[PDB]
């Protein structure tokens, strides 16, 4: 049911196709930001914040309460890296550097 | 997963083979159909056989 | 669908050979192989030298 | 088929090897022979090549 | 009812016929490799009073 | 039990102490083993005797297969395939028998270690030394042959071992 | 050997003369009967072989593979019964014909007294699999997958034909018995090096060796369930069987020739196990797990020790059974969801408890839990590699840990958690699927009682 | 004849009958937990007799009843070691399991899958008995992995909770890190001593080298949650309280210390491995007590107490006092 | 090899007169049965192409195809066997007539042959 134009494409170089890509991924143009146009094949895919899924709001009524995701929302490239069963980025009461120094 | 498997291993054997074969096919099959060039090549070929194989 | 397609099938058409990609691919795909080859070759050369010299004490070593 | 495989006759000859080993060890211990021998074949029947170096 | 279920169930006999034919062909091919029967140095045996071949 | 040879599997006489009760208290072990005997060993013995008489009602025999000796690989021609086949089969049978001999020696060693208890390091020197000889011999005969082993490779290994021994003996005598 | 071959051939006229609604029943019954006949072959001797005739022989290396091949066909028919419901009778008969022809080619391949016959059948297996993949395939990438699968194999195996004809011209025979008895050492020469490469690469590419494994994920993901079952269970073991048969003439050249391939396999098991951790597709994950297992089998064959060979045989059989079961479970999920994505259908243990039990048992067997034969082969190969070099233990342990990690990851992602709310078409599991899983899993736990049946000729 | 062996095998055999009846009608009724508890109590009172015989005399036996397979010169058979350690640990474990199961009949009363929970407890107990009485390395590995799998299944008992699954996978990860060293030790012993049997290993190892003992120490540290691989044990409190009382408190987590005890004849002939064991135990007990001193969850506090006690046990192993460590267990 | 120029060979004979001294192939030869199978397949394909009931459209036509294939296969087998017999005959005659090129190799036993042993480690 998904059409050809609804699939990810190449890196956007013009503002018009930047806006088209932002519209395709269901987000604002000002909030849209692709990965840097390096050799790796990210192409046209939003570079979402690297925040984990554990630190999303546990009180919002998500369509997927376990994964804390909403239907139709753009999915982070590394979603399976942050699934509340794996590495999380929740802020800690003590800073990372101080913790490392104390532990070491 | 990506850098090696989906990119470089794919580039080495299969993509390189496909690219080379397609380029050679384009070069070989891109002939305008003029007997001028064909028999000029035949003349060039005939001369080479006489002087290079004996 | 977009997530899975971008993760799996949209990689190569957007790939471009760059100094970064070339260097990282060469390192991550060649360096470990030669490192492990050197390690195992040195270990086996040492073991063979000890066996030829006869000072390894392989008593009770029946199954291999 | 599982029952058939369970009751397959010994064509691999395991208990036969057990009996052969038992009788050989009985013979060798009794006669003072030192069990197993280092050479698999008797050296009398091998003609080594003289080096003369 | 015989002569009616046969027209629908005749196919079942084919795999089994193949098995017995294969056994027969295996024995027939075995019959051509008797050049050393009772001639091996390990199982060289004198025949029984009512024995023609050690194995078939 | 007559089911196995006592010479192949030697055992000490198994001397055991006698009960010397120092007190008047009745120990529970004897009462428990008596009730165990009455409730277990008797029905089991009766069932075994019934099964044994049923077996004695129908008795039949099976025999150990004897194999003749055949020429070995050292007296086979270069491309003679029949004698090579016979020698290879004989060598494989000998290899199996050697493996089972090593198995017997290992079983002896394990039984000695378990039986001797806390003094195994001294009371099992004989089994350890026998196992040392058998392991050394077995190792010399079959080590490093590889997955595709054969009588020819074993003969080549023995040949090079004897060449090395002859060279060492000549160098030592002529020292 | 013809007592197995002839009934398999008669399967074709029986299928083509069957009623429109009785093809599956007859095919399953007669395939199961053929499998029972195959059980007799397992009895094996400690001596040379079961030399039936000049054309075919059987061995304790070929017997378990033949039994597995004969056993797989009824399971493939059971799996294929579902998605071919809306297919015309002629095309269903053609599908069954393809499966029967593939079984016949595999059966004749595993006996194969002579090496050119082995090559001919080893290549004849390529056509029915290609037709199955590119005809009864769901996606549009099946054509590219079939092209990859065909051309990798053919590029690998074309030099093998030249090597074999050269070997027969020089030695004079390609019968395996004469080859074994008249074996001669290979001198360290460039011509001998290239002959070794031509003899080895054809079987390496079908293992698949790491770096030459690209075709396998495509072919496995795009194939129908029966094709995936056969590819993961039997077609991968052809390379291992060929290497075991052909390494007899490659000595002593193999001692140093093996290093490039040993390093590739030892690092590639880690690479593919780590790849399995980040995968969004069940079939791709199972395929990469297969790649890791076959790389470890490659290591075992290259080490070339008796324990290596026994472990390799046991691991080949165990991996075939386990991968077939895992693919069947994935197909059962797919036929309900039609997505083939791990994260879509979640918490299926609440809805399908018995299928969750099947998932758990399959994951435990893939995890190599003792005393399963998977761990028997794994441990034998690990011990042989340790005797080869004590430093291999690090890589083997890393592979074991990552293997357990992604196996339990695959189990937890699909079976545990909260069910997806909007998915409401998850019907109760049918008796057919449950029987398929049971017939996959029970032979493994029965074989662990008699491990000597799958330990090969060097037992 | 010599009822010692018959009784010791009978206890382990009768521990498995409810597992066979788990497909019968009693499994679908509410009498199954009482059935399993009665079976465990009968097994305990039955196993009390061989301990009594050992106390009277000191009976020691090895039972190699079934021969599984033989690879060349190596013979693998189902062998049970019924020494002091086995005949002393079995009654204690059975007593604790009986008490915990009677407790669970009350604690888990409202849980819909209680028959399953009880069945799992029985399965874990069977695996632990396999681990304790094993005579060769392969059987002890079988028990080693069985207890780990039962721990994984019982920790993630509430499979709808993400944290339970995370804790179960964490336990699996750390136990596999230990399994690496276990496999290294098995490979070394098979390559050099030509056996996985304990008797042959004890004969052929008068001065045991560093590698097999280091592998054994790594496996023991992995399964007993020493300082390097400690965090999985406190996270294992996600499971039900009876699970934390039986497995992760007193029966499963002493498996590494028991493994080091079983190989004590080789441990005393090496001085560097003893030093490493001592240092590991000391750092583990200190760090775990320091963690415990300030926790607010009671289960976490008691789990850190268990970890500190295991550290003290491994200190005792390090000072070459294995029987004292067994008594402390 | 090339037997085209072989002496005393007739220019267009399928089977020479000297070929009749060889045992003829049996009527139950597996190659003859395979030729009959080829004819049966040809008949089935002919039925399928003409859009007729494949199994039971023309029995006479299928019989004719099978018979023709069997006949030609029998004659082809005769000629093939004769050609291989000629090859072997010429081989043996040439070996007989040139003793110096095919000397008898001095038979040697393995107990007195030194072969290098390569350990597998
Ligand atoms: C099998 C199991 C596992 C295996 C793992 C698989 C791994 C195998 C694949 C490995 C692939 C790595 C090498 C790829 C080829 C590199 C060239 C290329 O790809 O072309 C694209 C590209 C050509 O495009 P272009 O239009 O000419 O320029 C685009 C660049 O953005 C414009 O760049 P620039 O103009 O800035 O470049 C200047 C400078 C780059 O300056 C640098 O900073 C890099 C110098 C270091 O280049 C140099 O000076 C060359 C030195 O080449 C590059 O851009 C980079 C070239 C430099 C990369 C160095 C190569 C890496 C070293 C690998 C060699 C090790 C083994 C080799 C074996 C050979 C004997 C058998
Ligand atoms: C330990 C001795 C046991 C003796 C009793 C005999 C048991 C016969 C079992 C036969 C094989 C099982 C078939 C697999 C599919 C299960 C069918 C099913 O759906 O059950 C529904 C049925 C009805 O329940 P439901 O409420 O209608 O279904 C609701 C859901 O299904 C929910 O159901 P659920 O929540 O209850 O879960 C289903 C259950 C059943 O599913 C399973 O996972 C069972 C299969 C576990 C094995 C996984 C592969 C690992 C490698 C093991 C290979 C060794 C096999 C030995 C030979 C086997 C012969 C076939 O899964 C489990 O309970 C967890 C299993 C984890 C156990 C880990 C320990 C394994 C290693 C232990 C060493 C074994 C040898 C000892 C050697 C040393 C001592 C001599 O439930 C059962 O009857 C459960 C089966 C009994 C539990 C088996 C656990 C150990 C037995 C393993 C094989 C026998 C060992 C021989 C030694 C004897 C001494
Ligand atoms: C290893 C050696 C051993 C095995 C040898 C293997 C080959 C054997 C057979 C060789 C060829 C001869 C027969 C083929 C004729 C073609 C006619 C046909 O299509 O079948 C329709 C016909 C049934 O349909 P129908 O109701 O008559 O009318 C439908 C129309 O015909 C038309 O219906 P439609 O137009 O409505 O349907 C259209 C359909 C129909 O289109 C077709 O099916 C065309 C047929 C395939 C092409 C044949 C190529 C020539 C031979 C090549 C063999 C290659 C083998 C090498 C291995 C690689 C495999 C590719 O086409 C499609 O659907 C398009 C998609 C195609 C799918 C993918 C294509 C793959 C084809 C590769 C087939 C290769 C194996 C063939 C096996 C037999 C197949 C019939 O089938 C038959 O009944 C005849 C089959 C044989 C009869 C056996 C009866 C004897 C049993 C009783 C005596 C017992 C014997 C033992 C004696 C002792 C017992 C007491
Ligand atoms: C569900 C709830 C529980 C109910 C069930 C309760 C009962 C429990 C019993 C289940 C397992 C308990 C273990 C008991 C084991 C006893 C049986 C064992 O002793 O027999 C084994 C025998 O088992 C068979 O050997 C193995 C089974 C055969 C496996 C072949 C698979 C069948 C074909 C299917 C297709 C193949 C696919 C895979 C291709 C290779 C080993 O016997 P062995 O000591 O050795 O010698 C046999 C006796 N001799 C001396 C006379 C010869
Ligand atoms: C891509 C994904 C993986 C695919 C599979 C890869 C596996 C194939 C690798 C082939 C294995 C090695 C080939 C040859 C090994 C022999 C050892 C030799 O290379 O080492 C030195 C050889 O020295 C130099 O290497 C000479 C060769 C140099 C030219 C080779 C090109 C080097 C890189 C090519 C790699 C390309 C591979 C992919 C091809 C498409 C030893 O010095 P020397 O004592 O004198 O020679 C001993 C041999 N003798 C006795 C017969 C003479
Ligand atoms: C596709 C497979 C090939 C099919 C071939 C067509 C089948 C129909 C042809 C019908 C029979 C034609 C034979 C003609 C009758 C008499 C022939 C005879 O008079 O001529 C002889 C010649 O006999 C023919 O050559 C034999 C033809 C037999 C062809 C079959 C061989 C096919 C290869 C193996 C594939 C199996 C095919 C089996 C199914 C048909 C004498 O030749 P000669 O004057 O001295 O020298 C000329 C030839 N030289 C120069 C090469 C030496
Ligand atoms: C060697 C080990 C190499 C590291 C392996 C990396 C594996 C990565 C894949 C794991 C999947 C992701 C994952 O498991 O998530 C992390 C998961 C969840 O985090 P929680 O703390 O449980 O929080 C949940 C509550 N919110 O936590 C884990 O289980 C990760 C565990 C990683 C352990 C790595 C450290 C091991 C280092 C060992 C050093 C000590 C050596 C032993 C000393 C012995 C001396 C004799
Ligand atoms: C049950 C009710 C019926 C009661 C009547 C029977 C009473 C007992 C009489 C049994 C007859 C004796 C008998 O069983 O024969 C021996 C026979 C062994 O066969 P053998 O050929 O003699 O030697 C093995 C190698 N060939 O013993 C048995 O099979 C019975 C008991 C076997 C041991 C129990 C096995 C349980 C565990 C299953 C295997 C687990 C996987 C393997 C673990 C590997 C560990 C290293
Ligand atoms: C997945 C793709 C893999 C494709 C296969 C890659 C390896 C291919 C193997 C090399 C190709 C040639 C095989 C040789 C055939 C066997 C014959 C033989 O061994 O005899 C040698 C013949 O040896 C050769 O001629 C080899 C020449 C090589 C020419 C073809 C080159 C093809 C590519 C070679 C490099 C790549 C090989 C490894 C590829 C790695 C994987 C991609 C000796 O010939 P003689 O002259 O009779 O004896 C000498 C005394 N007078």
């Amino acid at each position: 049911h998904v059409t050809k134009d609804m699939f990810p494409g190449p890196y956007p170089k013009t503002p018009e196709e930047r806006a088209a890509a932002a519209k395709k991924y269901n987000m604002r143009v000002e909030d849209y930001e692709p990965y840097p146009d390096d050799g790796m094949g990210y192409g046209d895919y939003p570079k979402l914040p690297d925040r984990s899924q554990q630190e999303r709001d546990p009180w919002y009524d998500w369509d997927h309460p376990d994964l804390r995701l909403n239907w139709g929302e753009p999915i982070h490239w590394d979603l399976d890296m942050y699934i509340r069963n794996r590495v999380d980025t929740s802020p800690t009461p003590v800073s990372w550097n101080t913790m490392c120094k104390h532990l070491f | 997963s990506s850098l090696l498997d989906l990119i470089w291993l794919e580039t080495i054997l299969p993509k390189t083979t496909s690219f080379i074969q397609m380029k050679m096919s384009i070069m070989v099959s891109n002939q305008k159909g003029l007997i001028k060039l064909y028999f000029l090549s035949f003349l060039i070929t005939i001369m080479i056989s006489m002087t290079l194989f004996n | 669908i977009r997530w899975t397609y971008a993760r799996s099938a949209n990689i190569y058409p957007n790939f471009r050979p760059t100094p970064k990609t070339s260097l990282l691919g060469a390192l991550f795909g060649i360096g470990p192989l030669f490192f492990w080859y050197y390690v195992f070759k040195t270990d086996r050369d040492k073991k063979e030298k000890l066996i030829q010299e006869g000072k390894l004490d392989q008593t009770f070593n029946i199954s291999y | 088929g599982s029952t058939f495989v369970a009751y397959l006759p010994d064509y691999r000859m395991q208990e036969w090897a057990r009996r052969e080993a038992e009788r050989l060890v009985k013979y060798r211990e009794a006669n003072g022979l030192p069990l197993m021998e280092s050479n698999c074949f008797d050296p009398n029947k091998i003609q080594l090549p003289e080096d003369e170096d | 009812n015989v002569l009616q279920i046969v027209r629908d169930h005749w196919v079942h006999i084919l795999v089994p016929v193949g098995f017995v034919f294969g056994c027969y062909l295996d024995r027939r091919s075995d019959e051509k490799l008797t050049a050393f029967r009772n001639k091996s140095l390990l199982f060289k045996r004198e025949l029984r009073p009512n024995e023609e071949v050690t194995w078939k | 039990p007559d089911s196995w040879d006592k010479d192949v599997y030697p055992e000490p006489p198994r001397r055991t102490p006698a009960p010397a009760p120092q007190t008047s208290l009745p120990n529970p072990v004897t009462y428990l083993t008596k009730i165990f005997d009455l409730l277990v060993d008797r029905p089991v013995t009766l069932a075994r005797e019934f099964i044994e008489q049923q077996h004695a009602k129908n008795r039949y025999y099976y025999y150990h297969r004897e194999f003749r000796r055949v020429p070995d690989i050292t007296e086979c021609e270069e491309k003679d395939i029949l004698c090579m086949f016979e020698a290879e089969m004989q060598w494989r049978r000998d290899y199996k028998v050697d493996q089972e001999i090593v198995n017997i020696i290992q079983e002896r060693l394990k039984a000695c270690q378990q039986r001797e208890g806390e003094s195994y390091r001294q009371n099992c020197a004989k089994e350890l030394e026998q196992f040392t000889q058998v392991s050394k011999a077995f190792q010399d005969r079959y080590s490093d042959l590889g997955a595709h082993y054969s009588a020819r490779k074993c003969l080549a290994k023995q040949k090079q071992r004897m060449l090395a021994e002859r060279k060492a003996a000549k160098e030592a005598a002529a020292a | 050997m013809l007592k197995i071959i002839i009934p398999t051939t008669m399967l074709l006229p029986m299928t083509w003369m069957s009623k429109h609604n009785m093809i599956w029943i007859n095919a399953t019954v007669h395939s199961l009967l053929i499998s029972l006949i195959s059980l007799s072959l397992l009895n094996q001797l400690g001596e040379n072989s079961l030399n039936f005739s000049l054309t075919f022989f059987s061995d304790s290396l070929s017997a378990p593979l033949l039994v597995l091949t004969t056993w797989l066909l009824p399971l493939m028919l059971m799996a294929s019964q579902s998605h071919l419901s809306k297919e015309t009778t002629t095309r269903k008969k053609l599908y069954i014909t393809m499966l029967i022809l593939l079984q016949l080619f595999l059966i004749m391949t595993f006996t194969a007294t002579e090496l050119i016959l082995f090559y001919i059948l080893f290549e004849a297996t390529l056509v029915p699999t290609l037709i199955i993949i590119t005809r009864w395939g769901n996606q549009t990438e099946r054509l590219n997958a079939g092209l990859y699968f065909l051309f990798y194999t053919l590029a690998g195996s074309l030099p093998l034909l030249v090597a074999l004809v050269y070997i027969q011209n020089t030695t004079g025979s390609l019968n395996f018995l004469i080859i074994h008895y008249w074996s001669h050492p290979l001198s360290n020469s460039w011509s001998n090096i290239f002959m070794w490469l031509a003899c080895i690469m054809a079987f390496m590419v079908k293992m698949p060796l790491y770096g030459l494994h690209l075709w396998l994920p495509k072919a496995h993901v795009e194939a129908p369930i029966a094709g995936s079952m056969v590819l993961a269970a039997v077609l991968l073991k052809l390379g291992g069987y060929g290497m075991m048969r052909i390494t007899t003439i490659l000595n002593p050249l193999t001692n140093y020739m093996a290093y490039p391939f040993l390093m590739l396999s030892m690092w590639g098991m880690i690479m593919t196990s780590s790849i399995c951790l980040r995968q969004t597709d069940l079939k791709s994950l199972i395929a990469y797990s297969s790649v890791s297992h076959m790389a470890l089998v490659i290591v075992a064959i290259m080490i070339q020790t008796p324990w290596s060979f026994m472990g390799a045989t046991a691991l080949m059989i165990a991996h075939g059974l386990t991968s077939s079961m895992l693919f069947c479970l994935a197909n059962t999920n797919y036929e309900r969801v039609h997505s083939r994505t791990m994260i879509l259908a979640r918490g299926l243990q609440t809805l399908l408890p018995l299928m969750a039990t099947w998932w758990l048992v399959a994951s435990l067997t893939n995890l190599a839990l003792p005393p399963s034969i998977n761990l028997i082969g794994e441990l034998f190969i690990i011990t042989a590699s340790f005797s080869w070099s004590n430093i291999t233990i690090i890589l083997m342990g890393m592979n074991m840990m990552i293997t357990a990690l992604y196996s339990l990851y695959m189990l937890i992602t699909t079976q545990r958690g909260k069910y997806t709310h909007h998915i409401n078409n998850i019907k109760p599991s049918f008796t057919r699927e449950n029987a398929l899983m049971a017939l996959h899993i029970l032979p493994l736990l029965l074989l662990t009682l008699n491990p000597k049946m799958i330990l090969g000729p060097l037992y | 004849m010599n009822p010692f062996a018959s009784l010791t095998l009978t206890t382990l055999t009768i521990l498995t009958i409810p597992i066979m009846m788990s497909n019968s009608n009693i499994y679908k009724t509410n009498l199954y937990p009482n059935y399993v508890k009665t079976t465990v109590s009968y097994a305990f009172t039955l196993s009390l007799v061989p301990l009594l015989m050992f106390m009277h005399t000191g009976q020691e036996m090895i039972i190699s009843n079934w021969h599984w397979m033989t690879l060349q010169t190596v013979e693998l058979s189902l062998s049970f070691k019924m020494d002091y350690f086995s005949v002393m640990f079995i009654p204690v474990a059975l007593f604790v399991t009986w008490s915990i199961m009677e407790f669970s009949m009350w604690y888990m009363h409202s849980d819909p899958f209680i028959n399953r929970f009880f069945k799992y407890l029985l399965l874990f107990l069977i695996t632990m008995m396999i681990l304790v009485t094993a005579n060769n390395l392969f059987q002890l590995f079988i028990g080693w992995e069985g207890v780990g799998i039962m721990s994984f299944l019982l920790i993630g008992w509430w499979h709808g909770r993400t944290d339970a699954n995370t804790a179960a996978l964490q336990a699996i990860l750390y136990n596999r890190i230990g399994d690496i060293g276990f496999v290294l030790s098995m490979a070394w012993f098979l390559t050099h001593s030509n056996a996985w049997d304990l008797q042959q290993i004890f004969m052929l190892n008068n001065e045991c080298p560093n590698m097999p003992l280091i592998g054994l120490l790594l496996a023991a540290a992995g399964k007993s949650a020493q300082f390097g691989l400690h965090p999985w044990l406190p996270s294992a409190m996600e499971g039900p309280t009876p699970v934390s009382a039986l497995l992760h408190s007193s029966t499963m987590v002493v498996a590494g210390v028991f493994l080091l005890i079983r190989f004590y004849p080789l441990m005393e002939t090496n001085k560097l491995v003893q030093t490493m064991t001592l240092c590991l135990g000391a750092i583990t007990t200190l760090f775990t007590a320091l963690c415990a001193i300030t926790q607010n969850d009671i289960k976490k506090i008691v789990a850190f107490s268990t970890s500190s006690q295991l550290g003290l046990m491994m200190v005792t192993i390090g000072i070459n006092q294995p029987h004292l460590a067994f008594l402390h267990i | 090899t090339m037997m085209s120029g072989r002496p005393g060979r007739v220019p267009l004979q399928f089977l020479p007169n000297e070929a009749r001294s060889l045992p003829p192939p049996k009527l139950t030869d597996p190659r003859l049965v395979y030729m009959g199978f080829l004819g049966y397949c040809s008949g089935l394909i002919d039925n399928a192409i003409r859009r007729r009931p494949v199994v039971s459209a023309g029995l006479h036509r299928q019989l004719l195809y099978v018979t023709s294939f069997v006949f030609f296969g029998y004659y082809l087998l005769k000629r093939q066997d004769y050609m291989y017999a000629l090859r072997d005959h010429d081989m043996f005659a040439y070996v007989k007539s040139h003793p110096e090129d095919f000397p008898e190799k001095d038979k040697k036993t393995y107990g007195e042959i030194l072969e290098e042993f390569h350990p597998v480690r």
